[PDB]
RNA sequence: CCGAGCCUGGUGAUAGCUGGUUGUCCAAGAUAGAAUCUUAGUUCAACUUUAAAUUUGCCCACAGAACCCUCUAAAUCCCCUU
RNA sequence: AGCAGUACAUGCUAAGACUUCACCAGUCAAAGCGAACUAUCCAAUAACUUGACCAACGGAACAAGUUACCCUAGG
């Protein structure tokens, strides 16, 4: 029910459609990170998406 | 079971009683400074140096050179002290060092360095770059009489040697324009080898260049017991070395035995090794000064090969042993598919039988 | 194992085997790691390489598969496009 | 209720690039010559050669706050010695071989 | 090595005073 | 066709991607600042507070932040 | 029974499926011939060059077999021995 | 495509190079030398040589390290020397002193750092 | 002892490596054995009798 | 002998654990571990048989393997020669 | 101990090794590319993926008492 750590999806802004899950704190807003994009070969806007799992 | 040591044991004259007491390192600095020079004593038990440290004989290094000058340390250090004193007392000297604007002239600097340390480093350059080693077996002298030696590049301009500066086979094209400061009177012999350069024998050297019999500086008038060779380092064999050497001869020699002619393009005939050339007139020369540049192969060397000595390039290239795998087994367990790639020596599919 | 069927009283393959792992025509049993696609988020990206990596079984094992399997899967066939084609024979193997 | 760790070529054994020479928990031995450190402190070799355990003299890096503290507050004279462990190379980098005669 | 001579010769401990947290 | 529409789509988003990084890096530097003054603000409440050893909730302390809210307001 | 360890799972049962084998019955065969066994066939007079050669003939010959019930569509020519063909 | 002494991570500093500048400063005297990573010196400049000592109103000043720097650069491209490493300390990378050397030896044309090794 | 360990060091050596040639000799000289006609044949003269 | 009759068939039913298991000779041949609704059983290990291929195996010189306080001795690992 | 901090190239690929040991699983890693340059099956999902305190933790998909009326088994 309640995690200190959530697991979430992150899926790149360029519409290749990458994901990575990748862990939060509960208590934060929508997660963007610059974690690099194998499809485009180079690090992009990722948005947070969907929630996975709680840990 | 214990063993007693064979030897002092470090930190052990430290007196453990009055620890307080004891003056501590209290820097980093202070202690590297007594870590490094402890490093550098030798040792009962196993160091680094002994497995990595070279291993070379304990006798002291014979020196087959000229006798240092002499110098009279009394008025040197008058003279160096009142010099120093007038230069500080100066107010615009001790203004500028304050402002940091003060500079040493670098020009000066080698006037004076040629004069004092210049030998003594020249002849640390020469062990570092294995001269003495190769040339005298191991012997070794101080370039007492500085060797001017520049190569003319073009009209107006010269590329200087300096003691393992590169100088390009195209730059050596030519002789060289060497200088020395030699009395009158005086003989001396110049020679130039290619440590490096032999193509059949490792020990084996090159004579590019002999000159015998020269009457003070005017090199010119000496006797051509070789005519000059420009370097002709192969392609692919890596950077070579090309040491001029200076002897003070203590009379007129007859080189009737080492003369080559003229000219001489038969690479059998400018094999040459420097120890053994000095050793049969070690009584009457006396290795003087020393230069030497490292040349790597440039296209002017295809010219050499080709015409002067009428012959095809030689090209050599650097290859490493091949990758280490393990004895194959028949069954490589928990070893990914790629396994039976190592082994495999062609990458085409092969039909057996069929 | 069956070692006589009921109605034709020949020996048939164990199924299970057919399902997880590839027989190479010299001998090899080629698997996946178990767990490869498990909780992938709490495995470091070292451990996830070598989870899907096709690795070769032992000795035992590979006779244990073969007893399993009947002499139709161990023939040599001719696959258009074969991925594993050069694996099926070894290799400057002196053995 | 066991696990082993420890050293995995003694002092003399053949080497190749990439063996571990030694697992441990906390540095026991230290990465001398040629011999790399893992991320679990395992002592790997980096060339093909022979191990070699000696004794040097221990220098931490200036800014292992911890490590740095310990040496300055030593009696001065005193020198602080770790176990070392090297690989001393057995095979040249490569060899001029003559490939064409242009 | 304990059985070797040169067992020991790392120790630091007792070069330095030690203190109570 | 399908590969061209997931090429073009690609392309189309891999060309705004620059502004959009440079305008990401912009809100995080942002909220660097305000962390940075979320620390000062509350050294602020210990400026006011005049010799008070005790640790607990200040009263005052509490009290400047609306203060500070109503000077926002303007 | 063969395959079971006495009461863990078993080593063929812990390994997850993949689908090494799936479809392998459908999939096509093809016997290969190389140019080396085709320059030896003829080498001998068990294919004669100056007709039309198929299947038939490469069969009559005794040069390849072609077995329909395994999936053989049959034969694909290979390089080699191309450089002595 | 010679090999470096890789290794010592844990102790400081390196030895991965082939050659390295060394920077001795006592508390009269500054020193820069030039040395392989088997120890040999290969090139040095100390404000204890007459040569430089002339020209300096001190031998311990930032001056001194910045003509050291001047000379020891000058040697190097006359030895053929024309990269190296240089493994200070904090406090001395802060210094103005080793800010000073440094400049001087990249404007004498030596680079301060090394190429990569070639392993293939 | 009549030499001590640094001088009866590879005094041994060139007879304990030809004694382990012989042994490697032998253990890579299996085969099996000849097989002759006459062996076969003469299994008729169970049947042998005065004529 | 009915806490659920008897008979036939399913049925040579299953499990469990005992017991038994029939001429001679020669060669090799005794280990003591891990998982398991598993410890009265099993399968991977230990030892063991036959054949085959190849090259070292055993014994063991020096050197070598940590600090932290080691009860610290008796020993171990590694290891040329023999 | 059944976690947390805090990074988001915990990217890709690849020699050679270690390992409680048997298996399964687990662990380290040069070079290179690109950067920086300091359990099983099952069930949900387009995909990428996620999920059993399966704690009897090598885990049967899912089941208790009682027999002093007892039945059968060997030790
Ligand atoms: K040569
Ligand atoms: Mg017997
Ligand atoms: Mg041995
Ligand atoms: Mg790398």
């Amino acid at each position: 029910s309640k995690s200190k750590n959530i697991l979430v999806r992150m899926v790149s802004e360029a519409g290749t459609g990458f994901c990575f899950n990748t862990k939060r704190n509960r208590l934060r807003e929508k997660l963007t990170l610059l974690h690099y994009d194998p499809v485009v070969k180079q690090r992009v806007l990722f948005v947070e998406k969907k929630k996975i799992r709680s840990l | 079971r214990r063993t007693p040591p064979l030897g002092p044991m470090p930190n052990s004259d430290i007196d453990l009683s009055n620890l307080e007491r004891l003056e501590k390192y209290r820097s980093f600095d202070r202690y590297r400074r007594r870590a490094e020079q402890e490093a550098q004593a030798p040792h009962w038990w196993r160091t680094y140096r002994e497995y990595f440290g070279e291993k070379t004989d304990p006798k002291e290094k014979i020196d087959i050179g000229l006798p240092p000058p002499k110098v009279s340390r009394t008025q040197q250090l008058l003279e160096r002290k009142q010099a120093i004193q007038e230069l500080r007392a100066n107010v615009e000297e001790e203004r500028a060092a304050r402002l940091r604007t003060a500079s040493v002239p670098l020009d000066a600097v080698r006037a004076e360095w040629e004069r004092t340390c210049g030998p003594y480093h020249k002849q640390r350059l020469a062990e570092y770059y294995g001269l003495y080693r190769d040339l005298f077996h191991g012997a070794t002298f101080v370039p007492r009489v500085p060797l001017h030696v520049a190569y003319a590049v073009g009209e107006d301009d010269l590329m200087p040697v300096y003691c393992g500066n590169e100088v390009t086979p195209t730059e050596a094209a030519q002789a060289p324009e060497v200088t020395y400061e030699a009395e009158e009177g005086s003989l001396w012999t110049l020679l130039l080898t290619s440590l490096d350069g032999h193509l059949l024998e490792p020990d084996a050297e090159y004579l590019h260049w002999l000159l015998t019999n020269i009457p003070g500086n005017r090199v010119a008038e000496g006797q051509v017991t070789c005519p000059y060779l420009p370097p002709f380092p192969a392609r692919g064999s890596g950077i070579h070395r090309l040491a001029f050497l200076l002897f003070k001869q203590d009379q007129p020699i007859d080189f009737s035995e080492d003369a080559r002619p003229s000219p001489c393009y038969q690479l059998a005939q400018r094999t040459f090794r420097t120890f053994d050339f000095y050793k049969k007139h070690q009584e009457t020369m006396t290795p003087a000064g020393l230069s030497f540049f490292q040349c790597r192969w440039d296209d002017s060397v295809t010219y050499i090969f080709h015409q002067l000595l009428d012959m095809r390039e030689p090209v050599f290239e650097f290859v490493r042993p091949p990758p280490y795998h393990p004895k194959q087994k028949r069954f490589p367990h928990r070893q990914p598919l790629r396994y039976l790639d190592r082994y495999r020596d062609s990458h085409e599919p092969t039909y057996g039988i069929y | 194992l069956t070692y006589f069927s009921a109605r034709k009283g020949k020996r048939k393959t164990v199924k299970a085997v057919i399902d997880r792992f590839l027989r190479l025509h010299c001998g090899l049993w080629v698997r996946r790691k178990a767990g490869y696609k498990k909780k992938l988020w709490k495995k470091t990206p070292a451990r996830k390489k070598r989870l899907r990596e096709f690795v070769f079984c032992n000795k035992t094992q590979s006779k244990l598969l073969d007893k399993m399997t009947t002499s139709f899967w161990k023939r040599r066939n001719w696959y258009v496009d074969d991925p594993y084609q050069k694996y099926h024979d070894r290799t400057n193997l002196k053995v | 209720s066991g696990r082993r760790q420890g050293i995995k070529k003694m002092e003399g054994h053949y080497v190749h690039a990439g063996n571990i020479i030694a697992t441990q928990r906390h540095f026991r031995w230290h990465p001398g010559a040629h011999v790399g450190v893992g991320k679990n402190k395992c002592l790997y070799a980096l060339e093909e050669g022979i191990v070699r355990y000696t004794k040097e003299v221990y220098v931490p890096h200036p800014r292992n706050t911890e490590a740095v503290d310990l040496i300055t507050r030593l009696p001065k004279g005193a020198v602080l010695y770790k176990t070392f462990v090297h690989v001393v190379p057995a095979k040249p980098e490569g060899t001029f071989k003559l490939v064409a005669m242009l | 090595y304990k059985t070797k001579p040169t067992h020991g010769i790392g120790k630091y401990k007792h070069l330095i005073k030690a203190e109570e947290p | 066709q399908k590969r061209r529409e997931r090429e073009q789509h690609i392309a189309e988003c891999m060309a705004k991607m620059p502004q959009m990084i440079v305008n990401w890096q912009q809100q995080q530097r942002e909220n660097w600042e305000k962390a940075q003054a979320d620390k000062e603000r509350r050294a602020r409440l210990q400026a006011e507070a005049q010799e008070l050893l005790g640790y607990q909730v200040d009263p005052r302390s509490a009290r400047f932040q609306e203060l500070l809210q109503d000077l926002e307001k303007k | 029974r063969l395959g079971f360890e006495g009461g863990q799972t078993p080593f063929y049962i812990r390994i997850p499926k993949y689908g090494f084998n799936e479809g392998h019955s459908f999939r096509r065969q093809y016997k290969p011939l190389s140019l080396n066994r085709l320059q030896y066939l003829i080498d001998l007079g068990r294919v004669d060059p100056s007709q039309p050669i198929d299947l038939t003939q490469l069969v009559n010959g005794r040069g390849v077999t072609i077995q329909p019930l395994k999936r053989d569509y049959g034969v694909q020519l290979v390089e080699e021995g191309a450089d002595t063909f | 495509v010679a090999r470096k002494e890789r290794g010592w991570r844990t102790v400081f500093p390196s030895r991965e190079f082939w050659h390295r500048l060394r920077v001795i400063r006592t508390q009269h005297h500054v020193e820069a030398l030039v040395e392989h990573q088997n120890g040999k010196v290969v090139v040095s400049a100390s404000t204890r040589e007459w040569a430089i000592k002339k020209h300096l109103y001190s031998t311990r000043n930032v001056v001194a390290c910045e003509s050291i720097g001047r000379v020891l650069a000058q040697r190097c491209l006359e030895a053929g020397i024309n990269f190296m490493v240089y493994q200070p300390t904090p406090w001395e990378a802060a210094s103005d002193s080793m800010k000073r050397l440094q400049s001087a030896m990249t404007e004498g044309g030596v680079v301060l750092r090394e190429p990569q090794r070639i392993y293939e | 002892p009549y030499m001590t360990r640094e001088q009866e060091r590879g005094h041994a050596a060139v007879r304990r490596r030809e004694a382990f040639e012989a042994i490697k000799a032998a253990a890579t000289s299996k085969f099996p054995p000849h097989r002759f006609i006459a062996d076969q044949l003469d299994h008729l003269n169970v049947t042998k009798k005065w004529s």
